[PDB]
């Protein structure tokens, strides 16, 4: 099997700047008879199928912007992206088409660097319908922030919570380069009904100081 | 348009068998190599198999050789992957792709989940907008306690797409998935505009339309 190693694994590049992604093949993938290095580059945007950018190491597929260019010979290949756009947020994969199995690199995850953007914070009490079932889910939403790093603490009657929440984060948006994040606090109905004040405290670079959103159970 | 459409994916017991189909249109099917590639959700592309134009040459990744069989029906414009003796490590989105210079015109993919766990439909709960972000309100749906993936969430039957965030599912301590779909809208719309999340969990035949009302 031919092994392809990409570097780096993660790359953060600002809008308008240049990204360099390398692919090292464990053996030559130059087919003499076709006079081609049989390397493909793909872009896979969040929640989308892969898109072919380049084949034969340096031939751009019709409709792919000239911002994308492939170079290299033998075992060392490079994808260069000039004038980085918001819509370039993706994982980039190299693949050899020289000898089966037609192996992929491990991928390079491209982050778009943009200006700091504070999250909008929203809290949602559990629904009456859910409380009937014996469980309380409290949700804290951090909407459209940058960068990714964010701290979310749950406080119930000012007791800091541990072990009883899960976070989920969107991929960077293709247009505004922001993240959104959900923190869900799960309590038994009984535990929920023993406390009054439910609070979500958010720390992020874009905020002057931590922001708290809270509600009083039954108000 | 070149169109590839994968089907036949779903929940299957370890040791079981599945047959994926890829329906090809908008090109001369018998003129091109065809490929299967898979991706474990949140992981990388793994090449699985290909066939030449007539199906006289085929190859397979090491981890599936002897268990999977690629084939094609050039008369019916269909590629197949027969998958036998399935294991947990075969759980992935399976893509078909047309070979030209590289792999092109990838389909949306079909999810294969190899698990002995039971199908369970989600409970859908509203995330209601309340009397407070200035001119912007958030609302949503909590889609809780389902197996397997995936669930799809649309808003107002696909008419509301701006400001929608459907979060990745988290696996809970129970081994059931949970996710939220949220949307930000003008506060000005809350009094007059109806907001309904359309949740579909096809593996359990669970379709829910949940109206989310300001409270
Ligand atoms: C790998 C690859 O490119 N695959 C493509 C394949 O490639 C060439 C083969 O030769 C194989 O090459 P390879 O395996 O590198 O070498 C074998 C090696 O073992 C021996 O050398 C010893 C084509 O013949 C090139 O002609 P075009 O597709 O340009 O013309 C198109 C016409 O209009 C019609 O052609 C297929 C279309 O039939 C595509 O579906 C595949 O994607
Ligand atoms: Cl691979």
């Amino acid at each position: 099997d031919i092994q392809l190693t990409q570097s780096p694994d993660s790359l953060a590049v600002s809008l308008g700047e240049r990204a360099t992604i390398n692919c090292k093949s464990s053996q030559s993938i130059f087919r003499t008879s076709r006079n081609k290095n049989l390397l493909n580059w793909y872009q896979q945007r969040p929640g989308q199928p892969p898109r072919l950018l380049i084949h034969w190491a340096s031939t751009r597929k019709s409709g792919v912007p000239d911002r994308f260019s492939g170079s290299g010979f033998g075992t060392d290949f490079t994808l260069t992206i000039t004038s980085l756009q918001a819509e370039d947020v993706a994982i980039y994969y190299c693949q050899q088409y020289f000898s089966p199995p037609y192996t992929f690199g491990q991928g390079t995850k491209l982050e778009i660097k943009r200006t700091v953007a504070a999250p909008s914070v929203f809290i949602f009490p559990p629904s009456d319908e859910q409380l009937k079932s014996g469980t309380a889910s409290v949700v804290c939403l951090l909407n459209n922030f940058y960068p990714r790093e964010a701290k979310v603490q749950w406080k119930v009657d000012n007791a800091l919570q541990s072990g009883n929440s899960q976070e989920s984060v969107t991929e960077q948006d293709s247009k505004d380069s922001t993240y959104s994040l959900s923190s869900t606090l799960t309590l038994s109905k009984a535990d929920y009904e023993k406390h009054k004040v439910y609070a979500c405290e958010v720390t992020h670079q874009g905020l002057s100081s931590p922001v708290t959103k809270s509600f009083n159970r039954g108000e | 348009e070149v169109q590839l459409v994968e089907s036949g994916g779903g929940l299957v017991q370890p040791g079981g068998s599945l047959r994926l189909s890829c329906s090809a249109s908008g090109f001369s099917f018998n003129s091109f190599w065809m490929h299967w590639v898979r991706q474990v959700p949140g992981k990388g592309l793994v090449w699985i198999s290909f066939t030449n134009n007539e199906g006289t040459t085929t190859a397979y990744a090491d981890s599936v050789r002897g268990r999977f069989i690629i084939s094609r029906d050039n008369a019916k414009n269909t590629l197949y992957l027969e998958m036998n003796n399935l294991r947990g490590e075969d759980t992935a989105v399976y893509y078909c792709a047309r070979g030209d210079g590289g792999l092109d015109d990838w389909g949306q993919g079909t999810l294969v989940t190899v698990s002995s766990a039971s199908t369970k439909g989600p409970s859908v709960f509203p995330l209601a907008p309340s009397s407070k972000s200035g001119g912007t309100a958030a609302l949503g749906c909590l889609v809780k306690d389902y197996f397997p993936e995936p669930v799809t969430v649309s808003w107002n039957s696909g008419a509301l797409t701006s400001g929608v965030h459907t979060f990745p599912a988290v696996l809970q301590s129970s081994g059931l998935y949970s996710l939220s779909s949220v949307v930000t809208v003008p506060s000005s719309s809350l009094g007059t505009q109806t907001y309904i999340c359309n949740v579909n969990h096809k593996p359990s035949n669970t379709k829910v339309d949940k109206k989310v009302e300001p409270k």
